[PDB]
């Protein structure tokens, strides 16, 4: 029985569903490429073909790196709900009643759930570089 | 699939522990709301993408713990923040008294020119409400600061709360 870690996991099965139907696109366009190489040898159809691959490459590129970053997110946030979860147990007892050894681990749930914190941050933070980057790209 | 946005805009909800921090941010994001209070430990972070005017912006609300234990620990994200809302409890006098202590914290640890705004939550108890529309609304004018209260329990206003913020972080920068 879960609540909402069901959107986790459905959100993570169709990222993965959809990076494979990337792979399949990325090994069917890599073919045409070499097909287009050859035809190189009116010539203004196949030109604009390659033209058109070309885009669709780049595409498909930067929509893998984005969609491996989505499913990190993932992991991130479903790892911050156990940590979460494992440190408001150990905040249940009352602070005359933890020996030294509680503290420790108390004290290192808390920074592991800050560090989780600081990735998932980390990973807001490369979506905009590589967004900031894209459109200086698309300047051309 | 993928997601596509013209801005990030990094936000900040501040305020005394209680004043429903943590439920505006689950009504905005995530459209829920709970009754069971869990104290925030330290910060977390939610993401919604909104469309105001021209362009789709993208909001990292940052969401922290009211309890003293972790002004250390907060007051580390005020800096980086375009935005930062102050809120406070309709229904405790003493929650908007301290809204002055937190403008105080915006201004020692935030950036300059950083955006802010005042909301007065838990509109829904009309019974127990104690701070005033208009003393809180005056209060906000000449900070040159907007206000509205909310309800994140039956969603009055939430949505617009965070599209106003937006819209003044836009007109900056
Ligand atoms: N009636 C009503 N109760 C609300 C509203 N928003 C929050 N609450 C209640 O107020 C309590 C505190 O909310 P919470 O979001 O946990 O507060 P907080 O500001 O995050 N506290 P902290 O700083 O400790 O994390 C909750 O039990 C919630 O049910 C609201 O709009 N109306
Ligand atoms: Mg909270």
């Amino acid at each position: 029985m879960k609540q909402e870690e069901l959107k986790r996991l459905y959100k993570a099965q169709a990222i993965q569903r959809q990076l494979e139907e990337v792979e399949e696109r990325q090994r069917a366009s890599e073919i045409q490429g070499v097909r287009l190489e050859k035809a190189l040898r009116d010539e203004a159809q196949l030109l604009q073909e390659w033209f058109k691959l070309v885009l669709e490459k780049n595409k498909l590129m930067r929509y893998e790196s984005e969609l491996l970053i989505m499913a990190q997110e993932l992991e991130l946030e479903d790892h911050q709900s156990r940590l979460e979860q494992k440190l408001r147990e150990k905040m249940l007892k009352e602070e005359s009643q933890k020996d030294e050894k509680d503290l420790n681990e108390e004290q290192e749930v808390f920074t592991e759930l800050m560090q989780v914190i600081e990735q998932r941050d980390k990973l807001v933070d490369s979506l905009e570089e590589q967004r900031i980057r894209e459109k200086a790209e698309d300047q051309h | 699939m993928a997601k596509t946005y013209d801005y990030l805009f990094k936000l900040l909800l501040i305020g005394d522990s209680g004043v429903g921090k943590s439920c505006l941010l689950l009504r905005f994001a995530d459209d829920t709301y709970t009754e069971s209070y869990i104290s925030t430990i330290g910060v977390d972070f939610k993401i919604r993408t909104i469309e105001l005017d021209g362009k789709t912006i993208k909001l990292q609300i940052w969401d922290t713990a009211g309890q003293e234990r972790f002004r250390t620990i907060t007051s580390s994200y005020y800096r980086g923040a375009h935005g930062i809302i102050v809120v406070y409890d309709v229904t405790d006098q003493e929650s908007y008294a301290n809204v002055k202590q937190w403008l105080q914290e915006i201004d020692r640890y935030a950036s300059e020119n950083v955006n802010k705004l005042l909301v007065g939550n838990k509109s829904d108890l009309t019974t127990k409400k104690v701070v005033d529309n208009t003393t809180a609304k005056e209060f906000a004018d000449s900070l040159g600061i907007p206000f509205l209260e909310t309800s994140a329990k039956n969603a009055t206003n939430v949505e617009q709360a965070f599209m106003t913020m937006a819209a003044e972080i836009k007109k900056r920068m």
